[PDB]
Order: C-alpha cells, then structure tokens, then sequence
C-alpha cells in the first residue's frame, strides 16, 4: 500500500521533462495518469527517487488531424478518447477498445501513452496500436524520432525506448471510410486483462476481403501483429474456411502465460476464438 | 514538505504534505474527511472515489500533490446547507442501497458524476457506469434502484421502473 | 389526527412486518459512520507486521537493528518479547493455538513475523522493510489427502508429543481430530444391502469472506488508571473481553472493548487475529494507543478462509428412488492452526444437518481434520456452521442419485421430503426440525419459473446440440434446502465454556422514550432498525422513539455476538421476552390506576382499555410517566427490563432455490437467465431488511460457485489473494434476483421468527453448481467441481471431445 | 434513587447509581457496600455516575441522600444477585435453598460445611452452566422508594 | 504574535503567542495540560499553581510572554518516569487530603516547592506555606497530614 | 479575567526603559512584578497599550549597604527582602513587614519597588518606608532625582513619579544597633489589605525614649507619616500616658474608608490599637 519516498517535479513543457528524466536517470520515472505506477510503487515493485508529472504540458494532451493521419498527444485520457466524436467517426475502434479497459475512474485518469509504453502485455491498446500500423513519435535528449507499435514491444516490460525520452505522441493512419473493425476480449469481469483479446481492421468490396489487420492482446510476452492470418483472409468471403486457416496462423504465433485465466493451451485457443468472432463483427460493419 | 492549495467541499483549503501522501489519507488523517474509505491495495474496489475537477478519481491511486489547485467533493460535501440530504443520499436510503455502508461514500460519489454525465441511464448503463465501486452486502439490485430513485427526482420525471 | 385508529396507531409504530426505513442510514450516507480506521487518540502510533515470505521454514534468526534505529519507530516486537510472557502463542475458539508472532518456525505464507510500532503508517512501512529475516525452508505440505502419509511433513512441532488433541485422539502428527455422528452398524448395513447406491467425492474449494472492510483495531492502555480501551472490528465483543482478560490478566471491569460501526464481516470478524494482540502489548508497553489496520492482501492471505472439505457422500436408495441412508466422510483442511470457529463441542459445526430436506431413517457422518502450510479458518462467508457444506452435499448428492435413477430429481426430492406434519422431525443424525412446509414452498417455485416447461426446452435444446444447430447448452439448477440457526441450547452449544444465550436490555424514560441494548453485533444486517421494531409492536411505542445500541462492553449486556445468522433466534427472542416483562409492570400499574383487575383490562395498540368501557383507558406513554410519577406502592418506580435468552432448540429456515444455466461450450462462459430464490424464515421483522440479505447472499454464492478461489502452489505460495484474480461481482457481472416467500413460522421463538441472513449463501452455492452440472449431464461429465469459471468449463468440454 | 449491578462470567463488576459525586467519594464507597453484600473485593468493582444514556435513572447528589437512597439501592439490588446466586447453588450442589447459608463469600450445606460454592463460581456458573429453570447471567436492578427520612 | 521557547516537564516548547494570554490558559488551552485549574479571577486561590524557575507562580496572574525561557513543572511533571507516584501524590491519597481534587494539582504543586524550601516544617509553618492555596472540601486538616506523610517519606529516601 | 490587547517589551537596560516609557507615552505602563498590575488589567479598569518590562535589568535588583544607608533595588522581590540575612541584622522590620505582606506565590513575584510606586493604599511598604524615613531615587529622561517617602504619595494610585521615570531604588537611612522595631497589622484573613497597620521604630537610653518614628497603612487615601504621634513618645517611658497621647495625635490624622473590613471609625480606633500593640513590641525590642 505505502510507497517509498520521492521527490516530485512539475516540468512545463517537453523539453523540461525530457531534460530532467535525462538528467536524473532510473530513478526518475514520468508519472502519467499514475494507474499503472502509483499501484507498483505501493507493492514497492517500483521505488523511484523521482516522479516527473506530465500534467502542467498542455502540449501532451490532444487529438488532431494532421495529413493521412490522426495524431493523439500521449497524455490523452481513455475518457477522453472515448468521449470523442471525431474518433468516433474517423477510428471507432478506438471507443470500443477503450470502453473494454478498466473502470470510470481508471478511465478518467489513465492515459493513451501510459498504455502503450508500459511494456505490460495485459494492457489493451498495444496490439491495436500494432494491428492499425501506428508510429510512436518519441523525443529525447538527442532529439525527435518514430518507432513502429509494430516494432515497438520486445518482451513483458521490455520496448523500444531509450533513456531520457517521452513518448509524445501516437500517429495513426486514418482507414478507408466504411471499414469494418472490432476490439473482441475474453476476461474474467470488468476491469480485468484479457485473457485472450483480438483486435481487427478489415475493408470489403463485392464479397470480397481487400484488406484486414489483426493484433492479439495478453496471449504472449508482448502484443502480437498476426501477419499471416490477416493477409490469408485477403482475397475470402471471410467464411468459415478462410477462418480456419487465420485461425491456425493467429494460434501458431501465441506463446500465452499459465496464470489464473488459465493454462497456456486454454489461452491460445481463445485467441482463435476471440478473432473468429471479432472478424464476424467486422465483417458485419465493413460496407 | 510540499505546499498545496486547493478547493474542498467548497472550502478553501492550504496544507504541507509529503509527495508520497496517498490522496485518499490526506482527506482521511489531515483534513479528517473521514467518510471516504479504503478497500483494497490494487486499485479496484472504488471506496475512496471523490469527485474532482469533474472526474470520478480513486484518491488511494493519486498523491496529494497531484490535486494542487484542484476542487475536490467528499461525500461530506453532497448534503445541502439546510440539513436536507442529496437526491442520492435520499434514494439510497429509500431504496435500502447500503447495509454496512463502508462502500457507500464512494458509490454516492461516483453516482453523483455517473448522472452528470448521463443524467437518465438506463439499467445497463448504471450497472457498467457503477464497474469501478464494489459492494460486499447488497447485491447492487438496490443500488440500481437508488440511482434510479435519484435520476427521477433531478429529472422531474421517471425513465424505467 | 388527534384521536387515530387503531390500525392508524399500529401504523405509525413501523412495528413487526413493516417496511422501516433504516435508521442507521442518515450518518452513513454523510460520511459519518465511525469506524475502526476513524479513530483518532492523543499520541496514537502505527503498528504493522514483517511477515513471511515462506510457507514452511525455520527461522534462524531476525535483525531488527536497522528498524530500530529508524526515526519515529518506537518498536519492534518479535516472539521473544512475548515468549517471557506466554503470548507468542494464543488460544483459538477451536481448542488449539495459533502463532503471534512465528518463534522457530513459519508455517505458512505472510504469517506474522515482527511488529514494528511507529508514528504513523508510513514509517511503520519503511521500517517494515528494514527489517532482515533468515529462514532454513522445509518441505511443504499442501495436499491434505497427502497429509497423513507416513512421510508427511512434520508440522506442529510444538505439539508433536500431544497426541489427545481438543477434540479427541490423533492418529497421526497431522490429524488434528476425528468426529462421527450417526448410527454406523445401521448405515453400513443399508449400504451392503440397498438395490442402488450412488457415491460421489464432492469438494467445496477454498474461498475467503472478504469484507469491504478488513480487519482492525486501535489499542489504548490508560497505565495511570490500569484500564485497557480497545476498539476493533469484532463480531462478538464481549467474548473478545473475556479472552483477552484471560490472556492479558487484566480484570474484565478494567476492560472496555468498543465494536463500533464494522464494515461487514462475513464471519471474517468472529476470533482474534495476531493484529489485535500485538496492538495490545504494544500499547501496554508503551503507554500510548497503537492503532493496526491490515491491507487487502494480508487480510485474504491471513485471515479466517472458508471451506476446503473435501466429502465422500454417498446415497443408498431402491430403483423407485426411496432414500434409505446417506453416509458421508469429511476430509477437511484446516491449515496451519485449527483456528476454525465453532461451538467447542463441534469440530466440524452442524455439519450433521447434511441429510437435509428428505425423510431418510439412518445415516452416518465422519470429519477428519487435517494440518497443512496454509492460513488458518474454516468457518466463515455464511456457512451458519458448516452448513453450506451440508446442504452442498446432499443437494449435489440428491442430482448425481437422481441421474443414476434415471429420474427427474424435482420428482426425486418431492418423493422424499419430510412432510408438514412429521413436525418436529427428528433426523437421522440428530437434529429435530422445528417446522417445515416443504412441498408448498417447492411447488410455488417450480409454478415461478414454468419448470415442466424447462424441460421441455432443455430437452429441445439438446437435441438442436446433437444437430450441430447451437454451441450453447442449458442447465436447470435446484436448491431445496434446510438451514439451521441460532446457537444454541445451554445443553450443548458454547462459545469456550459460555453457553451460546443472547441478551436484550430495555430502559423506557419518564417521557416515553426508550434505550435498549442487545449481546449481539451487527456488521450492517440493520439491527439498530429492527430490535426496535420488534420493542415497538410490544409495547406501543412507536420505533422513532427507541434507541438501540450494541457493541461497547461497558454497556451492553452480555452476549455471544452475531454469527451462524443468530441475531434473530437469541437477541430477538430476548427483546420480545424483556418488552414483555415491561408490558406486565405496565399492566399491573394501569390496573392500579384504573382501579379494575388485571383480567379486566384488555390492549388495543399501545394502550390498556377497561373491558367493556373503551372510555376508561391509559396508554404505555401515560404508564411510563406513571411509573416515575406516582408508582403503585407495591412496585419499584422506573420501567425497565432485562432477558438472557436459553434457547430451546435452533430455528431452521428452509428454501426453494431454481437457477436457468447458459453455457458456450467452446470458451467455457457461463450466463445465468434467471435466479429465483424462495426463503422461508417463518415471521417476517422487515422485508425490506430481508430481500437485502438475500441479494447479498446469493451475489456471494454466484462468486464462490462461479469464480472465487484460494489457492496454494506445491511450494506453499499462496495464489490469488488479492483483486487482481479474486472474483468480487461488479454490477456488471451480478445476476438480478427474482425473490419470494412462505411463512411457517417457528413454534418455539417467541415472535415466530427464525434467521435468515446465511440461508441465501447455503442454498445458493449447490443451486448454481447444479446448474453447471445439470447442463453437461446429457454429455456424461460426471461431477464438475467448483468453481465453474470459463478455463475450467472449457476444460471439461475439451476432455469429452466437444472441441474436435 | 436507584442502582444496577452487573457481574462478569470472571467475577468482576460494573455498577451504576442515579446519584453524581462531586468529591463525596461515591466511586470509592458504594463498592464498599456491594463488596460487603457478595464476598467481592472493592476493587473488583467498577462504579460510575453521571451519564444519563448509562446510569439507571435517578435524582442526583443533594439532601445528603445518596446514602439513604441510591446506598439503599444498591444493598437492595446486591441482594437479589445474592438470592440468585443462592438458587445457583442450590442447583449445584443438588439440595434445597432452604438447606444454605451464607458464610462471607460463599454458600454452605448446612451441618455439611465442605459442601461449598463461593459467589466467583456461581458467577462462571451464571454463564457457563446456568440452571435450565432460571436466565443466563448474574445481575440486578433495585429503584428504592424510601419509607421515611433518614435522622443523624 | 510573539515567538517564545520554554520547557514544561523537561520538554522543549515553541510556540507563538498573543502577549495577552495568560499563562495558565497558555498551559491548558495550547498546550493542552489541563491539571492545572482556574478557581478564581482575583488571584487568590492557588488553584494555578506551577513550579516555575524555583518559585511557585499563580499562573492566572502571569503572562505567557513573561515565561519566555522558563522551566515549569506541572502536576503532570510529578510522577517519575516510570509511573510510580510522588510522595507528595501518594501522601495525598494515603491522608485523605483531596475531595473533589479540583485544588489538588496547585496544592501538590505549591507543596513541592514548600518541601524545598523547607524539608522539616512545624504543622503552623504548612499552614502558613500554603496560605496561598484555598480548598473547598478538605478543611486542611488531612492535607497538612498528607505534606507532613510526604515528608517523612522524603526524609527516608537517601 | 481577560484583559485587552497590548505589546510587550523586555528592555535592556535602565536608559533603554526610561526611554521606551517616554517615547510612548500614557499609554505605556512598567511591568514588574505583575502582581498589583496584571490584576487590574484583568478586570479593564487598566488598559494599557503598552507593557514595558523590567525583568532584564539586572542593576534593579540588588541589596546593599552604602554609607549611612541601605540601598534596595526596585526589582528585588518580596521573597528575597525575606531571605537576606543582611537586611535582617541591620533592618529587620522589613521581613516582619514582608511577611505579613501577600501569600507565598504573590511574594515570589512581587517587587519593593512595585509595591512602593504602585500608588494603593492598600500596599503596606509605604508606610514602612515613611516610618524609616526612605528616599526614592527616581531616574526619567530628565536625569535622575530624588522623593522622599514622606512625600511621594497624593492619593489613591497619585504620587510624585513623573512621566517617563522609573523608580530604581530605595535608599533606607539604617537605624542604630539595639533599635527597637515592629509592623502590626490587622486583617481578615492571609492575603488581605490591611485593617489598619502601623509600623515603629524607635530607640531608648536610660529607660527613656530617644527618637520614635510612625507610619500608619490602609487608614487614609495615602499612607501617612504621623510625626507629631512619634514626636510625643521622645522623652517619654512609653507608659501608658505617654501611649495614650500618640494613639490621639495618630487617630487625629487618620480618614479611613468605611469598606468590608469596617466603617472609618473602626479603622481610625484599629490605627491607635496597632499604634499601641507595635510600640509594645518595639520597645521590648530596644
Ligand atoms: N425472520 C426474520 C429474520 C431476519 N430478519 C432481519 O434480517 C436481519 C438479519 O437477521 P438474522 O437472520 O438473525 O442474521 P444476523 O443479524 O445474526 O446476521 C448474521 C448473518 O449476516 C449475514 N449478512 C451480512 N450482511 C451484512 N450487511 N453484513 C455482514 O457482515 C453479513 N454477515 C452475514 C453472516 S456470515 C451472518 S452469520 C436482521 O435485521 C433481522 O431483524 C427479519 O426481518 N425477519
Ligand atoms: S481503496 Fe480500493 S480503489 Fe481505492
Ligand atoms: S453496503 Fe457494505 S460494502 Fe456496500
Ligand atoms: S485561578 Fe485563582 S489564583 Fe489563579
Ligand atoms: S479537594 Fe475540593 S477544593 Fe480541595
């Protein structure tokens, strides 16, 4: 319950914060909406010397249209993101995702970017992020640079990003109008990770597949892009046959842990029904 | 120590606190703002739900600090000035929505912004509005009807029975 | 209005059956309860422990130094403080004892290990962590039913020569206790001989009351006045003094314990837990108060677990499904210390109710009691005793028969229910029933839900399972249960040698207004509202003018506290008998006043009238300023009464519970239709009180059969204990709650009134579990054992080849 | 005036009157006489006044009438747990009340004086074996309505 | 506001004060010593009696600015550390030398400062040395018997 | 009980007092002991706006002989008068006088000068002080001055001291070895005001008196010198005829005020009883 000892910073812009978690280590860590962190630091699984509170930076809160793109500010809150009709219109895969994490309170204060770059597999938005083609723009004290969600995440805790920097911001490419999508997940109650989640982005014409992008949440040491099981859907009617072979393909890249959700074996064939499911939905609102 | 100002049940409020201060124990042990209780150590169970800036915020999952210029309501702060309770406070007693009442604070604040943000839900969404706050004694079937019982006497007008 | 009727008058008392408004909600819904963590005395410091990170290991020594030596820490006590003493150990409501603080062992995980006392939670939590522990592990053992092999690990070496325990002999280093009931010769003759014999092992896993409150307690040792206050979260304060004047030496008198408003307690808050005990010691060593509030995971982790029996239970029976015998054995796992709360005569409580609702002319019962490197409990979460694994049995036991009968089990149970008039029943392993009206409150459930028509549809649906048209299936659940409540009879029921009475005491002022206090404690079950409203329909007054209190020793007269849903048979029976001697003072002082006998008078409400001159009367108020005012010569002024309450046998409320199961075979997911639940607790106080009961019990009992497990991996970690993984309903997730009743009220209480708060647990958990089980029956899983969560639903369907 | 008296299962006592000290020494003498009354040592008993939800009503320190009155009671209320206690004995020791008496801090069997309980057994007894005929527990009540002035 | 520091039995104290307040509401209003009691508003029952740098004070008739640096014991400095009673306490108790204790704290206080000055006093020298403290209850009898118990007791120790 | 608002001073010294008094004016009062002062503040009939106190000036407190005289500093307390074996060799009229003076408490606190500059005639070293022929050396923004006793007080809380000075000792002529002395006082109980009381010191040779000196307490709005009472005794045996003159030449200079210790007449008898009775006294003394 009681954490260690800190002191705490307000930085007023980017660049300050990125200065001081430069400048102060492993011991500092940026405090976000605190849903993830504060619970670790009151087991002491985390004991920072220093939190480095994002919330004075105006600049890390927004949604915007910029190009192709719609581009959120990291400290964007999964209210927020829900709340939001441009979304809603333009990638509302995002609201039933974000409706599928945690609780209203959670909801008001945790962010988009506190998702993503936590590193915990159970956390819902990172395979999304993989299976829309989203880059994580990061900046550090040797400047600006943009990781692919796809290439972002290499273990449970362990990503792409290096000492000093913030995530900022996540640029996602905005979809066809009219394509299908839905975020399916298979938990114990409200307010659980999945124990197998998929996540789906197709488009259809004439009967036909054209394209379709899959993630699959908690079902490894990291979210998974399910390449192959999107692309051999490409080209289907998205019956029960092309299904089975994405469903093969989605299951041969799991590697799930055995916890209270259940044993390895269970995890991995939810993930094959989680996607069947999800992919009927989508199927049904492509158009 | 760190120096805070901030607003409390409409009161201005200005104190030392340490960084590490729980939000949930400085309203608790400094500003002995007792109705709202702990539950759990992970996050979920809600007891300690204020309403602050607008937001339904678990105060064991903040530190003090972070509500610096902020205007926060405890469950202290919801009956008016004459003696007379809230329409929520009313309807969870006529609908017999609490037992032990240790979850009660944080379900009535939680409730009070649940019916700002959607001021006639129906069962489904109080049910899903209500995820964050667990009782132990009531089954949440009286609850239901107490946010409803509350709804109705804001509105002027009943929604679902 | 100025002279109202009587139904008018009857009315405004919101006396016995009305719908009453809880009195206790006002400073509840304002945040201004007062609970233990509340509570704030000059100079208070913070107490929490180190504890351990291993399940079985000797300790080789502790270094305490660094904590010490922190700023604002003011002690760390470890067993040698308290060894000198004889308090690293203390005795448990089962006749054994627990570890306070671990001496040269730990035997399970998180056990207490060091007390650290500081200026508040914070440094308590530093200091906490400063503190070094240096163990030599032992082999772990966890599997009872490896418990009492010969290469079993040694656990209780403080009792490794004690081979006569609290309840008899032990067999083995691990046995804690052996306990039968029944006629054996009988039963095993009925067995060798019966046309069918139907025998299953059914285990109710381990869970955890959990209430939204843990628990806690602030210390005050006043070493001027030698007088001990202690706050706390505890069920039953009074045996709470008792014990801790029997540990501690100081004299009841100079022992003020203060239950003051408890956050629920689900059982959980019946014995002392290690917290309690080091506060104490600290706070009289110290001289100042020591506050100690354990978090969420220390409370499920290492405080009182429910369940963990593990029951052989067998039903011998002819072809035409006539019950001849039931004969169960009990494995049940108590953890490291039996600290199981029971009646001391009782190892394994009313664990002998489990022939339940059926006319059956023998059977036989066997508990064996074993240790394992787990926290200790067993009675606790609305077991009444050991109930819910009595009815858990027969009503599992009732559905495995009815399948092998090839018969429908609804006509299995009305074929052999004990029937109204066999009233008083005695059963066949020793309980007499007080009353019943079983086929009545049976048939209005199964007319509720369209029964016959179920079956119909079940009968359809898995036909359309056979043709490839669904992937769902569809159980019919159903509880028929007898409870059994109100601890007990001074023949046989006590709490560590105080018989199991309740009490009430009732004090009317010159002014008519009333202070009444009761030997029970409620954690939220609206005591403070309905003893009132018993008072008022006694005696005339209405509600609004009694207070009611319970918790603080000081004041309340004795009793053994609430538990086993005893508030009702013991303390209501109590308020009726003492408002009753009231009323017969208030008699004999109008029969004075009006100048006629007693036999003249008659009462109409809240007044005595002169028979056959209405015009001549005087109301309780007039009596109550009377008996102050002008008291007839041969009484003492003042109206006032006491009662302890003898009871002369439990009450035993009865249900009639039908659960609708959907089921997706291929990920497990199970969704219940719809939930009705009949309960029978003869008169009724406070419906509204009631209905609340029963949704909470039966939330509980969807979590326990559904979900909520504690669990101990080959190492002895313990699994689960925390929010994380442990299923608590949100209202999401929670079914909604059709409810119903009959009234069959007790002959024998004095309002007719049986307890009701725990039957809604007992008889829900088999109603939902049987649903499970009904729904695969047409497959052949066999017995399915809780919990039925999505992992373990899919694996019975992957091992029946459903998945190919 | 008035006084209840309450024994613990152990043996110990809380006792209250309807009179208020100011500096009589009241917590220190009406224990004085229930000691005398039941064999209980003075220290074993806890008195208290002045609480209205607590005390048994009464009508107060004045008129030097707590001894008269509330000293009364007390004697009074003492004497019915002593009546109690010797039907407790009866039980026990299976004779007639008729067949006791009193010897300081506890009841004999006439002409059998090793026959024996002391008033801290009855009291266990009250709560642990009470007689199937009476109430659980050992404790009185007395409002003493006096017949006439007290004259020093 | 003045900023004073002080010790009262034998602990540091800092405070801020209003020139204007009495020291003996200094004592049981901000410091929360509440033995010490108000009788009067004239200065002449004792009932405020403190030890302070040597000498026995009426704190009702002193300011807390004037205790700036002082050393004050009050009855709650009496008893040891380790509980046990003064002899000036237990003589009080074993004499009969209080009622309703209300001139009790003054009168052990004032009689504690009378025991140094004196440590052998004659019946009229107590009477005299504690002209300053007035009882209600007692009629002095048992309390010149309490101080004269105390002494004896005091006298015994080396 | 509660008096009004006011700052607090603690100068260093003399001239940083003498200063501090006259920069604020009126409005500021000396705080000595506190234990005629602070009693009526308490009651509002003393609101001052200022308090000036003197219990960091070392050099005002302080006893010693100086030529023919002993030389008193102001804040000297009642109780070291008492415990000075000095004063007692060579003026032991002075503790006889300061214990019947207060209670124990009162005279810790209580200062000579204090009790001398205060102005009421309640206070009994006044007379004392006029019966021993005293001098008050008073030091202001002017410089310093001298009053005797004898002329120093008007009327009730009126006397000489002028704006901005303090009183910083009293200089007492010391009488010769084997004088005779005593102060007699009459009052209703420890504590109080005197009744009426009267201070002697006299001197005999031959069985005759030399020299005799009166001060008489509380008996008229001022102490009073009575000299013409002592001034009878010189010559005399101090037998009853002689007594009987000076009790009518001190009861003639006597205008009592008629409070709860009696009406005037009374008080002006009681001032010829204690006359007597400290006359006695004394010339057993002698
Ligand atoms: N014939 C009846 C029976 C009961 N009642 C009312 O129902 C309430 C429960 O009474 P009873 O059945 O006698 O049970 P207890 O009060 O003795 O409660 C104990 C029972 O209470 C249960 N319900 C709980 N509910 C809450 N809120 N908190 C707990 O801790 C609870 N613990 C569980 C467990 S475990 C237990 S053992 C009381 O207000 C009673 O007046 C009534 O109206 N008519
Ligand atoms: S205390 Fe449980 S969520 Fe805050
Ligand atoms: S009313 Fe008890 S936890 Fe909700
Ligand atoms: S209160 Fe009376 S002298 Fe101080
Ligand atoms: S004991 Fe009562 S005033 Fe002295």
């Amino acid at each position: 319950m009681i954490p260690g000892s800190f002191d705490y910073h307000r930085p007023k812009s980017i660049a300050d914060a990125v200065a001081l978690l430069t400048k102060l280590g492993e011991d500092a860590r940026p405090l976000a909406g605190g849903h993830s962190l504060i619970p670790i630091m009151k087991t002491r699984l985390a004991t920072p010397e220093h939190l480095v509170d994002l919330r004075d930076i105006g600049d890390l809160v927004g949604i915007r249209e910029e190009g192709t793109d719609v581009v959120i500010g990291a400290m964007t809150t999964q209210h927020a993101l829900i709340g939001s009709d441009f979304l809603a219109a333009k990638l509302p895969i995002i609201r039933e995702t974000s409706l599928l994490i945690a609780d209203p309170q959670i909801r008001y204060m945790g962010t988009i970017g506190g998702n993503a770059a936590n590193g915990d597999p159970g956390n819902d938005m990172p395979a999304l992020m993989q299976c829309l083609g989203a880059a994580y723009e990061l900046t550090g004290p040797e400047g600006a640079r943009i990781v692919a969600a796809r290439d972002y995440y290499q273990g449970a805790y362990f990503t792409a990003i290096e000492p000093g920097e913030l995530l900022t911001a996540i640029r996602i490419p905005v979809p066809p109008t009219g394509h299908g999508y839905a975020y399916e997940k298979l938990k114990r109650k409200i307010g659980d990770y999945a124990t197998a989640a998929a996540a789906v982005v197709l488009t259809m014409s004439g009967g036909k597949c054209v394209t379709a992008s899959i993630g699959l949440t908690n079902v490894a040491n990291t979210p998974l892009w399910a390449e192959e099981a999107g692309k051999v859907l490409v080209g289907t009617a998205l019956d029960k046959p092309a299904l089975d072979k994405a469903v093969a393909l989605a299951e041969a890249i799991t590697a799930p842990a055995s916890d209270g959700r259940g044993p390895a074996e269970y995890r991995t064939k939810m993930a094959g029904v989680m996607l069947r499911r999800a992919v009927e939905r989508a199927k049904a609102r492509a158009k | 120590k760190a120096h805070i100002e901030l607003t409390i049940n409409g009161h201005p409020v200005e104190a030392l606190v340490e960084p590490r201060t729980l939000l949930i124990h400085f309203i608790r042990e400094q500003q002995n703002l007792t109705g709202a209780h702990i539950g759990c150590d992970t996050s979920h169970c809600g007891a300690c739900t204020v309403d602050l800036d607008g937001m339904s915020v678990k105060s064991c999952t903040m530190f003090a600090v972070q509500a610096n210029g902020a205007s926060i309501t405890t469950i202290e702060g919801m009956a008016a000035p004459d003696g007379t309770l809230s329409a929520l406070q009313e309807g969870f007693r006529m609908m017999h929505g609490l037992q032990c009442g240790y979850c009660t604070p944080g379900m009535i604040m939680r409730s009070h912004r649940l019916l700002q943000e959607n001021p006639s839900p129906t069962e489904a969404e109080i049910r899903f509005g209500i995820g964050g706050n667990l009782c132990r004694c009531t089954g949440y079937q009286n609850i239901v009807k107490a946010i409803q019982y509350a709804a109705a006497k804001i509105n002027g007008v009943p929604f679902e029975e | 209005t100025v002279e109202p009727t009587s139904a008018e008058r009857a009315e405004k008392l919101q006396g016995m059956g009305c719908k009453r408004k809880r009195v206790e909600d006002i400073r509840f819904t304002q945040g201004k309860g007062n609970y233990v963590d509340d509570v704030k005395l000059p100079g208070m410091l913070f107490g929490d422990f180190v504890r351990s990170s291993h399940a079985h290991a000797r300790i080789k020594s502790i270094d305490t130094s660094k904590a010490k030596a922190l700023p604002g820490v003011f002690a760390v006590l470890t067993a040698a403080d308290l060894k000198p003493l004889n308090l690293h150990y203390m005795p448990t409501l089962a006749g054994d004892v627990q570890a306070v603080l671990a001496d040269e062992k730990v035997l399970f995980q998180n056990q207490e290990v060091a007390f650290v006392v500081a200026k508040d939670r914070y440094v308590a939590a530093d200091a906490i962590e400063l503190v070094e522990v240096d163990y030599e592990p032992l082999p772990v053992l966890v599997d009872p039913f490896k418990a009492m092999e010969p290469d079993a690990p040694l656990l209780r070496e403080d009792i490794k020569d004690k081979m006569t325990g609290a309840h008899g002999a032990r067999k083995h280093h691990n046995h804690i206790f052996r306990w039968e009931i029944g006629d054996k010769e009988g039963t095993d003759a009925t067995f060798a001989k019966a046309e069918v014999v139907s025998k299953d092992m059914f285990t109710y896993h381990r869970v955890h009351p959990s209430p939204l409150e843990t628990c806690q307690c602030v210390a005050s040792m006043d070493k001027i006045k030698g007088e001990l206050t202690l706050w706390g979260t505890f069920q039953a304060p009074h045996v709470i003094r008792t014990v801790v004047s029997l540990i501690s030496g100081l004299p009841e008198h100079k022992i003020h314990v203060i239950a003051p408003d408890i956050g629920g307690g689900f059982g959980n808050k019946v014995g002392a837990y290690s917290g309690y005990v080091c506060a104490v010691v600290a706070s009289i060593v110290l001289g100042v108060p020591v506050k100690w509030v354990e978090d969420r995971m220390e409370n499920l982790s290492t405080t009182s677990f429910a369940r963990d029996y593990h029951m052989t239970t067998e039903l011998a029976a002819t072809k035409d499904g006539k019950i001849l015998a039931m004969r169960c054995h009990v494995l049940a796992d108590h953890g490291a210390f039996d600290a199981c709360a029971d009646p001391s005569k009782w190892p394994a409580g009313f664990m002998n109710i489990c022939t339940g609702s059926y006319d059956m002319p023998v059977a036989h019962l066997a508990v064996d009691g074993v240790y394992t490197n787990k926290a200790s409990g067993g009675v606790a979460y609305r077991c009444s005793f050991r109930v819910t694994e009595a009815v858990y049995a027969i009503e599992r036991a009732i559905e495995t028969l009815a399948q092998r009968l090839e018969m429908d089990s609804a006509d299995l149970r009305i074929k052999n229910f004990i029937q109204p008039e066999q009233f008083p029943y005695m059963a066949p392993l020793g309980w007499e029933y007080d009353s019943g009206n079983y086929p009545l409150a049976m048939k209005k459930a199964m007319d509720t839900v369209g029964y016959h028509q179920l079956r119909a549809e079940q009968k359809a649906k898995q036909e359309a399972f056979k043709r490839g048209e669904t992937r769902e299936i569809m159980g019919i659940g159903i509880s028929f249960f007898t409870e059994i409540v109100g601890a007990g009879p001074s023949k046989n029921c006590d709490i560590l040698g105080v018989s199991m009475f309740d009490s009430a005491e009732i004090r009317i002022h010159p002014t008519g207004s009333v202070i009444a206090r009761m030997g029970t404690k409620s954690q939220g079950q609206g005591h403070e509202t309905t003893y009132a409203q018993i008072i008022a329909t006694e005696l005339g007054i209405p509600a609004d003018d009694i207070m009611i209190e319970e918790g603080n020793t000081d004041t309340a007269p004795y009793g053994l506290g609430t538990y086993g849903s005893r508030s009702t048979p013991t303390a209501g029976a109590a308020t009726a008998v003492a408002a009753r001697k009231i009323k017969a003072k208030a008699q004999m002082i109008a029969a004075h006043m009006l100048e006629v006998h007693e036999g003249d008078l008659e009462w109409d409400v809240d007044r005595f009238r002169v028979k056959g001159l209405p015009e001549k009367f005087k109301t309780m108020k007039e009596l109550a300023w009377a008996s102050y005012n002008s008291p007839p010569p041969n009484l003492e002024p003042g109206l006032e009464a006491v009662n302890y309450y003898d009871p002369p046998n439990m009450t035993y409320p009865f249900g009639a519970y039908f659960c609708i199961m959907d089921i997706d075979v291929d990920t497990g997911v199970a969704k219940t239709r719809r939930f009705y639940a009949l309960d029978d607790c003869g008169t009724r106080i406070n419906p509204m009180i009631i209905e609340g009961q029963v949704h909470g019990g039966l939330t509980e009992a969807f979590a326990v059969a559904m979900g909520q497990e504690i669990r101990y991996d080959e190492q002895g970690n313990v699994l689960g204990a925390s929010f994380m993984d442990f299923f608590l309903p949100t209202a999401v997730e929670t079914p909604k709650w059709e409810t119903d009743y009959t009234v069959t009220p007790s002959p024998h209480h004095p309002i007719g009134a049986k307890g009701v708060g725990e039957s809604p647990h007992v008889g829900g958990v088999p109603c939902f579990s049987n649903a499970v089980n009904d729904a695969y029956a047409f497959l052949n899983a066999g017995h399915i054992q809780m919990p039925h969560d999505a992992w373990r639903l899919w694996k019975v369907g992957e091992q029946l080849g459903l998945h190919v």
